[PDB]
């Protein structure tokens, strides 16, 4: 049982600095002439890919910012300079001993300035209301940090049964966060009350995110 | 070798044995067409007018930051397991860009290089074997797997590579001069002709100072220069047309 | 390969006496109407030299090359095809191989694994002659070649002719700091006995900067048959050992050596 | 050029077995051993096993007793025999080309394996357009709602992937025998409602392609 204790779980590093993603191992070393690991990078919308094999060799196609080293137990990945297109999850792979397990994965994040989320509500189309459903979506995009709490509040009574959020990790190029909040209702529930409000609370935004809309506004 | 149709790997290089001919080395140094031209122990302009016993041109491809490994007194995976040069290597290493030459659609992943070997290679020792070796005392007994690494690694070749990751067509000119006959040399400069005047001369066979004239004297085509009764400088054969 | 000729009649190593042969231009110093005294590897005049025959008696022994060897070939059918030089004449080290197959003069230096008896074979020499060579059993294989040379294409007279000796081909082989200087001289003759009583200076042929140790040598011979039941034509060659002695060189008004003197 | 996509499975039920075949392209199967991993069950990537160059197989401590790899040299296909699948085994299986030191240089698309006996449900593809009272700042925000679909995989884009800078896709939530997917895009007013924008949605699990103009 080889458990690569990859630490930390995430990094908040600004542009131009040096990010340090460690990877600890227990078994084993002295395979041939080294004991290093293979490093990968998986974006939120792309499968993983090999950057550097054995933490000390060259690889074409990837930028020169990726480097690293490592001791017999602790292995280090070096990203210097941290640009605005390297926000993704990095892993390490055991290859000198079976099982060839992987690490827990460190989420390298770009430390941008704090920003408030947007607000925009999309009531259901004529086709949805005609069929019988009513799906309202309230998008809160382009915010930082990931601390966001969206709660749908129907003016008759707060609804927390059909709510559902899809939080997206920090994209590679777009250094901000994004989350889609949805609410499943029927035409009777949508036509029950007139005004409906999308409420949310963000860490940066001192004022609450509030946007109300009427059932007839379509 | 400098304009080869295909360049081989760092471990299976194409060694061209040069012997019994002449070739200028300063013509390529001052050509401004190649990127790197670094000689160890002797300047490239000094060896241009010096003979050698044999000259081997080892053609292979390596990355920009990998050229430092192929040199005397330098270690590395390619310098220890693929192509070991001696610590007293008095040769030269020429390199130039290859992105617009050896690249293809989707990248040229045909080049390979050995990461590890059972033992270190000796100076000037080629090894084209792909034998899969074992890591520890538990051998896999043949096929790859279970801590049995494959010796050769894939070679990334993309057009958007960096200056250190760029592959270069390397041509290592290993020079050697021993007590054996010196079969490799370089060419000389242009020629002049002035007659009826005391002037210095240096022909193909001899030099000195004298007055150049013409006469009906005969000369054996199988000889270079003549001598008088007292072994003094006499009429000689023109190195040019007879 | 390992096929030995059965037509070779065992006879003792007869010899002759060179009158004044074995003289050449020792260097590239042109001279005219002077007597140049110089010490180099020449054949002593009125010395004894061996007599080997290549006929239906066929001698091709392994003879030494320690000090220097001089060749003389009286031929009426152009039986000579080349020579072999080396330390032990095998694939253990480098060996200088000279071949003349009537199309190209090949000169190479490799680890030639020479056969027990190198020769070339002419097929159908009696009826529908055509004087064509097809058998090439000089050596089996070669490894670690250091020198290669191939002359321009040509056509040598392969016609086996009878009568008196008409071709006098003489050569000299020596080593000076690895620079092997080879000499040659071809002149017509009308001879019916051993080496003629005369004089002829040999000119430089080539200069091979090889740099090998040579202690023995052999000679190629052509055979005819219409590989043990093969015979040869009509030709003979001679071997003379050189010595570092002083000799005079009588250069004529044209600048060619016409006479010489021993010490 | 290099393709290592997976296909073969029709319905993966819990406590059952089914084989997965991964395509081999770009290299000879007898030269490199296809690696196997799954898509982050909780923590980061996890290892499943690796096939030798025509020899034996190695597996992880957790997946040795449940999963098995079989190499078919006659058909040039890599089979992956699954056994005793549970609800927590739902993840995307990936194949990869072997490097030098058992690395994974190249990667494929794989296939979405969902361990559940529920029936196939088509997607409720509808566009998320702004209302008549919606405001704008010389740019409009558009979205697509792909909700109530099962099983994975599914594809969502804008105009067959015309834009890539302002296009954003959200992760699919793993619900009880269901999934919820959505998307968003920021385009200028000159592209909508001035020009026609169509959200392309494809569900390879059901082979259904639903296009909805915004």
């Amino acid at each position: 049982n080889i458990v690569l204790t990859q630490s930390p779980a995430s990094l908040a590093v600004s542009l131009g600095q040096r990010a340090t993603i460690s990877c600890r191992a227990s078994e084993s070393v002295d395979s041939y002439g080294n004991s290093f690991l293979h490093w990968y990078q998986q974006k939120p919308g792309q499968p993983p890919k090999l950057l550097i094999y054995l933490a000390s060799n060259l690889e074409s196609g990837v930028p020169a910012r990726f480097s690293g080293s490592g001791s017999r137990t602790d292995f280090t990945l070096t990203i210097d300079p941290v640009e605005a297109d390297d926000a993704a999850t990095y892993y390490c792979q055991q290859n000198n001993e079976d099982p060839f397990t992987f690490g827990s994965g460190t989420k390298l994040e770009i430390k941008r300035a704090d920003a408030a989320p947007t607000v925009s509500i999309f009531p259901p189309s004529s086709e949805q209301l005609t069929s019988g459903g009513a799906s309202v979506v309230c998008f809160l995009n382009n915010f930082y940090p990931k601390d966001i709490n969206v709660k749908w509040k129907i003016d008759g009574s707060e609804r927390q049964n059909g709510v559902l959020n899809s939080w997206t990790d920090q994209d590679s190029k777009d250094s901000t966060y994004s989350m889609s909040s949805t609410l499943t209702l029927t035409k009777d529930e949508y036509e029950r009350h007139n005004s409906y409000t999308c409420e949310a609370t963000h860490k940066t935004s001192t004022s609450p995110i509030v946007k109300s809309f009427n059932r007839n506004e379509c | 070798v400098f304009n080869a149709t295909r360049f081989a790997s760092v471990y299976a290089w194409n060694r061209k044995r040069i012997s019994n001919c002449v070739a200028d080395y300063s013509v390529l140094y001052n050509s401004a067409s190649f990127s790197t031209f670094k000689c160890y122990g002797v300047s490239p302009t000094k060896l241009n007018d010096l003979c050698f016993t044999n000259v081997y041109a080892d053609s292979f491809v390596i990355r920009g930051d990998e050229v430092r490994q192929i040199a005397p007194g330098q270690t590395g995976k390619i310098a220890d397991y693929n192509y070991k040069l001696p610590d007293d290597f008095t040769g030269c290493v020429i390199a130039w860009n290859s992105n617009n030459l050896d690249s293809k659609v989707g990248g040229n992943y045909n080049y390979l290089y050995r990461l590890f070997r059972k033992s270190n290679l000796k100076p000037f020792e080629r090894d084209i074997s792909t034998e899969i070796y074992q890591a520890g005392s538990t051998p896999c007994n043949g096929v790859e797997g279970f801590n049995c690494y494959f010796p050769l690694q894939s070679y990334g070749f993309q057009p958007t590579n960096g200056v250190g990751y760029q592959p270069y067509r390397v041509v290592v000119l290993s020079f050697e001069l021993l007590h054996a006959p010196a079969t490799v040399c370089g060419p000389k400069k242009s020629t002049n002709l002035v007659k009826n005047k005391c002037v210095n001369f240096n022909f193909n066979g001899l030099t000195g100072t004298g007055v150049l004239t013409e006469s009906n004297k005969k000369f054996l085509p199988f000889q270079q220069f003549g001598r008088d009764i007292a072994d003094t400088t006499d009429a000689v054969r023109d190195p040019q047309t007879l | 390969q390992c096929v030995n000729l059965t037509t070779r009649t065992q006879l003792p190593p007869a010899y002759t006496n060179s009158f004044t042969r074995g003289v050449y231009y020792p260097d590239k110093v042109f001279r005219s109407s002077v007597l140049h005294s110089t010490q180099d590897l020449f054949l002593p005049f009125f010395s004894n030299v061996t007599w080997f025959h290549a006929i239906h008696r066929f001698d091709n022994p392994v003879l030494p090359f320690n000090d220097g060897v001089y060749f003389a070939s009286t031929e009426k059918s152009n039986i000579i095809r080349g020579w072999i030089f080396g330390t032990t004449l095998d694939s253990k080290t480098q060996s200088l191989l000279i071949v003349n197959n009537a199309t190209n003069v090949v000169i190479k230096v490799c680890e030639f694994q020479f056969c027990n008896d190198p020769f070339l074979g002419v097929y159908y020499h009696k009826n529908n002659k055509s004087w064509m060579e097809s058998e090439f059993r000089v050596y089996s294989s070669a490894n670690n070649c250091t020198f290669e040379y191939v002359s321009q294409p040509f056509l040598m007279d392969l016609e086996g002719k009878q009568g008196n000796f008409k071709n006098l081909r003489e050569f000299v082989f020596k080593n000076i700091d690895g620079y092997f200087k080879i000499y040659s001289k071809h002149t017509p003759i009308n001879l019916v006995r051993d080496l003629p009583q005369g004089f002829s200076a040999l000119e430089p042929l080539v200069d091979l900067p090889i740099g090998i140790n040579i202690t023995r040598f052999q000679t190629l011979l052509a055979l005819h048959r219409s590989s043990s039941g093969w015979t040869a034509g009509a030709a003979a060659y001679y071997v003379g050992y050189l010595q570092p002695r002083t000799f005079l060189l009588k250069y004529n008004e044209n600048g060619t050596i016409t006479d010489a003197v021993d010490c | 050029q290099v393709q290592l996509k997976q296909s073969g499975p029709s319905l993966v039920q819990p406590s059952q077995s089914l084989s997965i075949t991964c395509t081999v392209s770009g290299f000879s199967l007898t030269s490199y051993g296809v690696h196997w991993v799954r898509q982050s069950p909780g923590k980061g990537l996890e290892w499943l096993g690796v096939m030798w160059r025509g020899g034996n197989t190695d597996y992880n401590a957790a997946f040795m007793s449940r999963l098995s790899i079989t190499k078919d040299n006659s058909k040039s296909q890599v089979f992956f025999k699954m056994n005793s699948l549970q609800t927590d085994d739902t993840a995307i299986y990936y194949c990869a080309k072997n490097g030098g030191a058992h690395a994974m240089d190249f990667w494929g698309q794989g296939t979405s394996v969902t361990v559940s006996s529920a029936k196939t449900t088509p997607p409720s593809v509808y566009p998320l357009a702004p209302g008549s009272a919606a405001q704008t700042n010389s740019m409009v925000t558009l979205g697509c709602l792909v909700k109530g679909y099962f099983p994975e995989p599914v594809t969502v884009t804008w105009n067959s992937g015309s834009l890539s800078s302002g296009v954003h896709t959200f992760p699919a939530v793993l619900q009880s025998d269901l999934y919820t997917l959505s998307s968003s895009v920021t385009v200028p007013s000159s592209t909508w409602p001035s020009e026609t924008v169509t959200c392309n949605v494809a569900h390879p699990a059901s082979s259904t392609k639903v296009d909805k103009k915004i």
